[PDB]
């Protein structure tokens, strides 16, 4: 199975995301994490999925040519987050 | 008059894994499921073509309801060619508006 | 072999022509394209065909059939491939908090 | 010149060889 | 519409070992995925980058979605070069 | 306070709403601007699809009533629920055995099990 094997390649690695704030978020879907190895590898995971939106909102940024310092201006995240299944849509302009 | 009968049921079970059997408690669920989304597809497929003013079903609105919601494309069919695609037909009012937010920000 | 060499010729020489797919992408902006596009998108075709027949033989060999390959094969070939998000659907606003 | 003639010699085999007889299916 | 891959289809699919003689609602099937295809990265390559279709914006698509079409588009892409150094 | 910002707490007051956070203001207006502009999603949709110029107001009307169901799904209703009940409500009550200790459902719907882990090697 892939899912162990992978387990010896996270020995080495440690996520930004603690162990505290993931163990509290898995206590209020419903367990208490026993193990610190399922920990460290649903906060991979969650840190893996903001990898990735922020690396598209910057190639989203870098094709649009202000190659000194890179906003993470909403203009930039709104199309990024729609390739997964956040679909934001902030208003402007109130009357 | 029934359009699914347990022995199509069966082999889209034996497809998938040969050594797998359904309970007639699941049985009886799964044609239930089929029937009911049967009605789904043509109950909002029906009204898509009496917008278009017309009273035939044609396959160009039950592609356009599977599509939507239910994540579908049907290969073998083939359509028309789409149109050019109209990108943005931002309007002059919202051009003069969002021109105001940036007049505050800068200057 | 006799037949692999005869295979492996039709792999490489097959291709969609440049002529109607720049007529099929300009039906489509409006405009104009490039060449390099064309050339890209006449490329990325190729390997999404072998992306389907590669695994619509897939669903062959899984089941009793032979190689003839009939559309049984084909439209569970999109079906599996759409589950591994491999065919792009820019008409279905997917929601995955619920 | 020698481009032009012999990029159709790619292809005109590829009408010989593969596909002699249409079939269809049930 | 008519069918403008249909003797192109049918020796692409014997490249990857279907048969030399296809059925005829096999390729009724694979004209239509190319068709949606070239449309579904169309439509998603007029929103990003700009409102054209340079082809910056066509690689985009092929990262993060199925490696085997970048690693064959940065193939075509050298090799237009190299068949202009030959001249 | 925009025009709809004034008429936003107006609503809420119009129901049990006296004391609410200053954010919920801020909720309800990005709320009602990502309904309407996904109606008017849907109705730029249907529009192309009769093959009309403009936006009519029965495009409007069905991208209304077309996603009342997806979006907006209901509980349900009363006709449905008595219907469902009454037939559950005709059958006796089962009698109870004397001595059966911990009276629970069987072992495939209850959640004990010998609940494994991981050697930690």
């Amino acid at each position: 199975t892939p899912l162990v094997d992978f387990l010896m390649q996270l020995e080495d690695y440690t996520p930004t995301i603690p162990d505290a704030v993931t163990g509290y978020y898995l206590n209020r879907a419903g367990f208490e994490a026993s193990d610190p190895r399922i920990i460290r590898l649903i906060s991979l995971a969650a840190q893996k999925f903001i990898s990735d939106i922020a690396n598209d909102a910057l190639q989203h940024c870098k094709m649009k040519g202000k190659d000194r310092k890179y906003t993470l201006t909403m203009e930039d995240l709104t199309p990024a987050l729609s390739e997964y299944g956040i679909n934001v849509k902030k208003p402007h302009y109130f009357t | 008059n029934q359009v699914l009968t347990k022995k199509k049921l069966q082999d889209l079970v034996r497809e998938v894994d040969p050594n797998e059997q359904l309970d007639e408690d699941v049985e009886e669920m799964l044609l239930q499921i089929a029937d009911d989304f049967i009605e789904s597809v043509v109950t909002a497929a029906c009204q898509l073509a009496r917008h278009r003013k017309s009273s035939t079903l044609e396959v160009k609105d039950v592609q356009l309801h599977l599509e939507r919601q239910w994540n579908m494309w049907i290969p073998g069919f083939g359509s028309e060619e789409i149109r050019p695609y109209k990108k943005a037909c931002t309007t002059e009012a919202h051009k003069q508006r969002m021109a105001l937010i940036r007049k505050t920000t800068k200057k | 072999s006799e037949e692999q060499l005869n295979r492996y010729e039709m792999y490489r020489r097959s291709a969609f022509p440049k002529a109607a797919i720049k007529r099929l992408i300009q039906s489509i902006t409006g405009t104009s394209v490039s060449q390099n596009v064309v050339i890209a998108m006449s490329g990325i075709s190729k390997v999404f065909v072998g992306e389907v027949v590669e695994e619509a033989l897939d669903v062959c060999e899984k089941w009793g059939e032979m190689p003839p390959l009939q559309p049984k094969h084909m439209r569970e070939a999109v079906r599996r491939l759409k589950s591994k998000g491999q065919i792009p659907n820019s008409k279905h606003k997917k929601i995955i908090f619920f | 010149v020698n481009l032009s003639e012999e990029s159709a010699r790619i292809l005109a085999t590829n009408s010989e060889l593969v596909g002699t007889l249409t079939r269809s299916c049930k | 519409r008519k069918r403008l891959f249909s003797k192109e289809l049918r020796c692409m699919m014997y490249g990857f070992g279907d048969d030399q003689n296809p059925y005829t609602e096999s390729v009724d099937i694979l004209e239509d995925l190319v068709i949606e295809f070239i449309t579904e990265m169309t439509h998603k390559a007029m929103s990003i980058g700009r409102q054209g279709r340079v082809q910056v914006e066509d690689i985009v698509f092929l990262i993060r979605k199925d490696p085997r079409k970048f690693a064959r588009v940065k193939d075509l892409l050298t090799m237009n070069e190299e068949l202009k150094r030959a001249r | 306070m925009p025009k709809d910002a004034q008429m936003m707490a107006q609503i809420l007051k119009d129901m049990g709403i006296t004391e609410y956070e200053p954010r919920v203001i801020n909720q309800m207006l990005e709320f009602a601007f990502r309904y309407v502009t996904t109606i008017l999603d849907d109705a730029k949709i249907y529009s192309s699809h009769a093959k009309k110029a403009t936006v009519d107001a029965d495009d409007v009307r069905l991208a209304i009533q077309c996603r009342a169901d997806q979006s907006f799904t209901s509980p349900p209703p009363r006709d449905f629920l008595l219907d469902i009940a009454r037939q559950r409500n005709q059958t006796p009550l089962p009698l109870i055995k004397p001595y059966s200790g911990p009276r629970l459902p069987p072992d495939r719907y209850c959640l004990t099990a010998p609940n494994y882990r991981l050697k930690s090697l």
